[PDB]
RNA sequence: GUUACGGCGGUCCAUAGCGGCAGGGAAACGCCCGGUCCCAUCCCGAACCCGGAAGCUAAGCCUGCCAGCGCCGAUGAUACUACCCAUCCGGGUGGAAAAGUAGGACACCGCCGAACAC
RNA sequence: AUGGCCGAUGGGCCCCACAGGGUUACUGACGUCAGCCAAACUCCGAAUGCCGGUAAGUCCAAGAGUGCGGCAGUGAGACGGCG
């Protein structure tokens, strides 16, 4: 019979990633213009979606998931390099050249930042 | 570990009269640090 | 003599006298009780008369319980004085009472002397009451 | 303790409102409904002396056989309105129970004895609560205080119970204490 | 023997002044209030002393949002 | 199309919460190993950042069951009330609470993505 | 803010030290059971009233609304019904 005592760490950075995430999300929000671009990071992989907030639907997503991205030898931000393309591309083959950035409540820097302007010189204008 | 603001630590060795020997490091400047009475010369370690 | 220790506001208006109770109309602590039938600010003193009214007559044993407890302040101003000038200081403090309040409780063994002790009490309050008792 | 139902008549409301209902007591039936397990509400209208002849000599707690336009159903008197002045019934609340089904009601208690001559009983809870089968409930509980000296409280659980009864409500409840009686000294203290 | 009570001050005339169903151009004051008892929601904007107003033609239509009063604006349709 | 799976969102935002019991680690979500590199501590690689996959469902997360604490909550009656009738009492037509009772409830829905079937 | 239950806390007492321990018609917080009160209390919350939309009604007229212009008077009110 094992009864923990505290928070597990896990939580305590699961819960404040979240509060922090909203207060992100008070200014940002996405349209059928202009989607969203919003952010999930993990120790393994990073996800990205364009979702259009008005009814709250997603129109293009990309991923490390995708064994294309596993497969580039390089770094963790290589991956996400790679992934800032796939969006790119998959956003223009629905018909969007703008988008604003949900940085996902992370800190701007190292993964997410190959991940902005990668997208962002592919032609992702924000 | 901020650059500047910390004391320098100093790779050291304990050194005790009953010729018990330590490894670890510290702040004392000399890089070498003697003691009389360590846990085992202790009486209340050893029971004593 | 029943005051209040402190009050938030200690010149009020004077409460209404409209309706009937709706809570504390019923004997909760003792076995019999005096249940009010009009609308009158039962004041302190008066509660004061009539509380020792009812230990005079029941003389040692049995206990007491007064579910009205005057905290409603009431002012006058002072006497040989036009009118203007202000709201007059506080004089007497007043429990707002409407017909169905219980505001007397008695305990006591027999009922015969109990009855007479709680209706001593009623000649010194203002209202038309009746005794009740607990059952139904 | 098994009893054995009461027998009523009512009828059903043709209107409902504070309009039809203060002409109902004024012609001296009482309105009530009637809701229950199978979730049907019933508005019916008793008649005001048979229901308090039941009421006086049954307790408030009165298991009834409604007939209401030739159907019998059994139902129990879940609560009244007592007008605080007139001490009328100007509405009961009746809900409709099996034979075998467990309800949980409030019954009265009744201290019945000779305390000590210095001694001083009160009561501080009047009812307790009790699970019961719907037959089978006890119409009063009775507590004996004989012999009993100083300050002996009589908690709740401590009452004796017909079998088949239940004790829902906390045994901590202190349904009757006793003390030493007051003397003149102390009646003349308190309130001041 | 005197009062020393007396002195108030105007009254500012708050309130909802758009009430909801209602057609309102831009710019146009929806409530007058203080704090923030009604919040913004879409095509609503907060003024400088929390008084509300319209950034688009519509008609007003109060809603709640996570426990919180909100006023909207729908776009009214074109003829 | 299926799943005890990941996300992003909704509802006039607790019927959704709190707590107890049992249960899961395929991809995922995680904890976890380390401080060379971007970056960081009003001291601390704890946090943030970055490099990995040795170990683990014990936590987070998720699934199922509990009406235990909270939450919602009728019909009827009553309080109150617009209008009207009425010589001081009161009454009619319409509206209708709060509390309590019966009960509800251990959430529902939308868009992508996964492992797998096809 | 009434009456109970538990009892810190303090008063007081037995050991006696002023340290460490229990004792009491006492002081009895904190918590809890039961019954209540508030213009400057609100977990709740009507009826009327008000803002707007729509369909009608009166429509040989209420002699209605809105804008502009000529001419004024009024700016000492009273009682009755409701808050």
């Amino acid at each position: 019979a094992h009864k923990p005592v505290g928070q597990n760490i896990s939580e305590v950075r699961r819960n404040a990633r979240l509060r922090r995430h909203a207060r992100l999300r008070k200014k940002v929000a996405g349209t059928a213009e202009v989607p969203r671009l919003v952010v999930n990071r993990s120790a393994r992989h990073i996800h990205v979606q364009l979702v259009n907030d008005l009814n709250g639907t997603t129109l293009a997503a990309a991923s490390s998931i995708e064994a294309d991205v596993r497969a580039i030898d390089g770094d963790k931000k290589a991956h996400s390099v790679r992934v800032g393309q796939l969006i790119a591309e998959r956003a223009k083959a629905a018909g969007v050249e703008t988008v604003v950035f949900d940085r996902g409540g992370y800190t701007y820097g190292g993964r997410i930042a190959a991940l902005a302007d990668a997208a962002r010189e592919a032609g992702l204008k924000f | 570990m901020k650059t500047g603001i910390h004391p320098e630590y100093v790779d050291t060795t304990v050194q005790c009269g009953c010729g018990h020997s330590f490894t670890t490091r510290s702040t004392k400047q000399s890089g070498t640090i003697v003691v009389e009475v360590c846990s085992q010369c202790h009486p209340f370690y050893t029971g004593k | 003599m029943l005051i209040p220790r402190k009050v938030k506001h200690r010149k009020q208006h004077h409460p209404e006298q409209r309706g009937i109770a709706s809570g504390g109309t019923s004997v909760s602590f003792g076995d019999y009780g005096i249940q009010a039938l009009e609308h009158a600010y039962i004041t302190n003193r008066q509660i004061e008369s009539a509380r020792i009214a009812i230990n005079r007559h029941i003389k040692r044993g049995g206990k007491v319980w007064i579910n009205i407890f005057p905290d409603r302040p009431l002012t006058k101003k002072p006497a040989e004085t036009r009118m203007g000038s202000g709201k007059g200081s506080p004089e007497w403090w007043v429990a707002n009472v409407k017909p169905g309040r219980v505001l007397f409780e008695l305990s006591y063994p027999d009922e015969k002397t109990a009855r007479d002790a709680l209706t001593r009490a009623i000649h010194k309050l203002p209202i038309k009451a009746r005794i009740v008792t607990r059952e139904e | 303790t098994a009893n054995i139902p009461n027998k009523l008549t009512a009828n059903v409301r043709t209107r409902t409102g504070k309009g039809a209902s203060r002409q109902a007591r004024r012609d001296g039936k009482v309105p009530a409904v009637l809701y229950g397990h199978g979730t049907d509400p019933q508005h019916l209208e008793l008649n005001a002396r048979d229901f308090a002849a039941v009421l006086r000599s049954h307790g408030t707690n009165a298991i009834l056989t409604l007939d209401i336009e030739g159907t019998e159903q059994l139902a129990l008197t879940k609560a009244l309105d007592v007008h605080p002045i007139r001490r009328n019934i100007q509405h009961a609340d009746l809900l409709v129970v099996q034979r075998g089904e467990k309800v949980t009601v409030e019954v009265t208690v009744l201290v019945e004895g000779d305390a000590t001559p210095g001694t001083l009983v009160t009561q501080d809870a009047n009812t307790i609560e009790i699970e019961a089968e719907a037959l089978s409930i006890p119409e009063q509980l009775t507590v004996s205080v004989e012999g009993v000296e100083a300050g002996t409280q009589i908690t709740a659980g401590q009452i004796s119970l017909p079998e088949g009864v239940n004790l829902i409500s906390d045994p901590e409840l202190l349904v009757v204490n006793v003390v030493e009686a007051p003397s003149a000294e102390a009646l003349e203290e308190e309130g001041a | 023997s005197s009062s020393r009570n007396g002195r108030d001050s105007a009254a500012q005339r708050l309130g909802v002044k758009r009430f909801g169903g209602q057609v309102v151009k831009a710019g146009e004051i929806l409530v007058r209030q203080r704090g923030t008892h009604f919040h913004p929601g879409v095509n609503v904007g907060r003024g400088g002393d929390d008084t509300l107003f319209a950034l688009a033609p519509g008609a007003v239509e109060f809603g709640a949002k996570r426990g919180r009063k909100t006023v909207n604006i729908v776009p009214v349709a074109r003829p």
